């Protein structure tokens, strides 16, 4: 998909 | 047509997506970041100043408290890129949350 | 990964749409109801809790007055599921929604 | 579809 | 089944898009309008009277200031056609939007 | 599309 | 022989056309202002100064009230071409154009 | 596409050029008049309303003094058409003149 | 050419 | 033509 | 059908066009002149008397500052025509309009 | 046996139609009325003279509120030719009609 | 292109020459009006307005004491005419000359 | 001839 | 028909034209005078009576100051005939008109 | 013509 | 004719 | 052309 | 050996003749006045400092009011060579005149 | 020849 | 293009060289002088006035206390030939001289 | 040459 | 015809161009400025005396300033024939020069 | 040429 882990 | 300068976009592969975590930040996620903010019909162009990213934040802000991962994710990306447009020199996507936390 | 328990369910399907109609309550409405609120960007695991269910109708309770019918359905079926979440003995929609304004 | 007939 | 009559619809198809422009109105935008409101889940509907046009640009009001192209044609569309059905003779958007701003 | 040109 | 230098193009070339809008100015936009102030018998030659666009705006501007397409496009450029000498860091015409109006 | 209604067309043929004279006015002439407008740079739509002829009058006026056959024939016909759009009974341009000037 | 003999 | 839609 | 009398041509050819200069006028600049009053739709009737060449004078003036070359030749062509129906004795055109301006 | 001398004619020839016009006077038109007069029943050798002129002009006079085109044309040319006997530098017909107006 | 219109006309029709005679008027008599004005040299436009036919009269009044029948008809029926046009309802010429008398 | 019997 | 008797006619042929002239008056110059006066449309029966030979000079009388040889001959025949009507026994034209003064 | 030569 | 456009 | 070297 | 570095020529070759003229100077016109200052036996090595054109300016000077066409360009050049030395950014002689004419 | 129109 | 008209002329071709010599003045000493005032870079258009000649005169003054045969000449020649634009009889150099140092 | 004997 | 005597070319000829130089002088310098002379049109005859010398040098002086080496050199030549002339026994340019200055 | 060095 390409969103990060950021959370 | 890259949103950050090549001295920007070498300040921000250096950023860690988690504090303690091995994870670097990427071009991709500034990439995905605009793909997703015209799902919610916001300016993708607001990306590009350091006045536009604090005000798709302030709108995004309200819809955390139930907020998707998707969500979340780009409201975590948008403020480490607002972190990047001052140049202040945050490590972690938690450092750019308590720098902009303490604007308020 | 039902979001109610089977004695919850056996609550649920009991319950009917409209408060002298015939049709019941189905497990397909929670179904689609999970599966719709990923469009408003909604995180769907708030619906496993009775706070996490008023917290979605606190949410979604400002497009109501402009809202389309789906998103009046919506928050139909999460105002019921609230309901049998705080195991009111609600007959009807309009009771679970009574029920609901009564706290306001 | 899949939508009650609640309101 | 169009929003307008045929006497509004003639008001309607003379109003130029910009002050000074050569382009006029047409059928084709109050479709895509009432097209794009359901991407929004706002209830087409209310585009029929003037208090459900007025209901519709408060709500989409607050998401303006960083509203895309699309959600800015759409305020205006329907601030035009709230012009129309109060029949105030406007001759642009730019009018129909201070004829709104005026009651403020 | 269909957008028009309004702003 | 442009206008502009490389570097003041190259602001130029960022500048979009409407405050919303998805269009960038192009150089062609300059020649074309370049070659319409010969149809109004203006000298050319004070495109090249922030005084002398001064000029030809004030020049220009009793005649907007009533003025045609080409007269509102090219007074919007020169705007913007002055807030380019001006070297200010304006991101749309209406911001130039404010930017113009606050000195008045 | 004409500036005028059927009725105020009905009205307009009647009009004499000269006040004893035998040639009425035509359709062409308002199509003169529409193209001649272009030269001057001035926005043919104003045409259109009493307050728009009342504008081109205006901003024409104070050529008039060393103004050519073109310009005068242009003034005098435009001062026509805002009397027409007025619906004032008028018989000729020298009256059409004397309720211009009354205004003053 | 077109113009009245307005004058 | 080549005129901006600046308007 | 010249402008200018058989003497007051024999006046005119003698005139320089620069004070230190070799070049004279000539007949030709006369026929130049009223073959471009008729661009900016000035009369060029008025180029017969010396009122008339005094209000096309008042007329050019104010588009003097950002003038183009046509036009500033045109001025002062017209400004040495004015002279030359005084009847004043001027030698260049600077002596021309320093004549008109001690009018002023 | 023309009504006016060598000179006096080409002083005439001058003299244009309408105020802005481009139509000079001519032979033909001073033929014309005193081809005219007979019509009337006025004595033709009354045009020779200034007092003559001055006295055809008050007795058409007040046929002038009703009057034809025939009558209108023959006053405005016995007016001029009254301008050219009393030698009166006079440009056009309104200058003429003026200049005898100031007289009562 | 005649001088009443349909119901004006008529009412025309119904009026009778003489107060007590069988013979009505008729749309002829218009006609020959019309071109008898033109033998006097008074302008023939003047019959379309209730102002044009008082003025009409009062021109042709002083030749009435020694008129001939020719000048008569054509007084009684331009009298005819502005009692049509100022739609009194007279039935005859009589009527029609104290209509008018009444006036003075 | 055309005139009317007016007088 | 004639208008004089055998009688007053045997007076008139009698009048000489000029105060010293050699030529009578003659019936074929009261044909004439008859024929002329539905020139002017004057009625021409009143030259039966001497009121209505009155009448006439006193028409004819305004028109004399600038009127031609036709106006002139007219007047002064019908000052002889008025005269031949009170059988003054006036014997040329200038003491007929001298007799019609002396009423004066 | 029939005119005379009363003046 | 020959008349002017004087008026 | 011809225009003057006026200026 | 230029007079000029390659930044001053950068800064002459912009500068115009004439200040609402076309043409450019050159470097060729340095040339020139380098080549004909011998004529007047002046130093030409005097041109590569300010005080040196300066000095010619002031040797030069007294000769211009009778001056030749050659001696007003030659002073007109060291002029504008004079103000490229000081740096002064004029934008034509004039200026350049202007600015030598404050230093009095 | 090579002399500038400056004047 | 003589400096001189052909009455000046015959006045000049009088003039003798000494004031008791036998030669006279000729054409060919004007030209000289005309062709002589290029090589001091002088004006030769001043020639054409007594102002002009004035002015050379007192420029050339300062240079003849020392000045060779062609100064003196060319000096004496323009002083004569300003006697004769002044139309002073002068009828010899050395009465020019005299004239000239009178106004000093 | 041409110049005149004046002085 | 040498401007010196042979004796005080025998004084001339031992002088030294420079104060410690070995160059002599020349009679060629003396010819060389005698033909220079004429450049400038001074009378050369003035060179045969002192008086001669002095003038020529006060009016070469003022030239010296921005004086050309030819210029330098013909002042520097004159100086020492003048010192010559008034047989001081000056030794070089330098003492010549002093031994003027010591006369200002 | 023939020009000193006087200079």
């Amino acid at each position: 998909k390409g969103r990060p882990g950021n959370f | 047509a890259s949103v950050l300068s090549g001295g920007e976009l070498d300040k921000w592969e250096k950023i860690r997506l988690r504090p303690g975590g091995k994870k670097q930040y990427k071009l991709k996620h500034i990439v995905w970041a605009s793909r997703e903010l015209e799902r919610f019909a916001v300016n993708p162009g607001l990306l590009e100043t350091s006045e536009g990213c604090r005000q798709i934040l302030g709108q995004l802000q309200p819809s955390l408290q139930t907020g998707s991962e998707e969500l979340r994710s780009l409201y975590n990306t948008i403020a480490v890129l607002y972190c990047v447009h001052q140049r202040i020199d945050v490590k972690d996507t938690k450092e750019a949350l308590d720098k902009i936390e303490e604007e308020q």
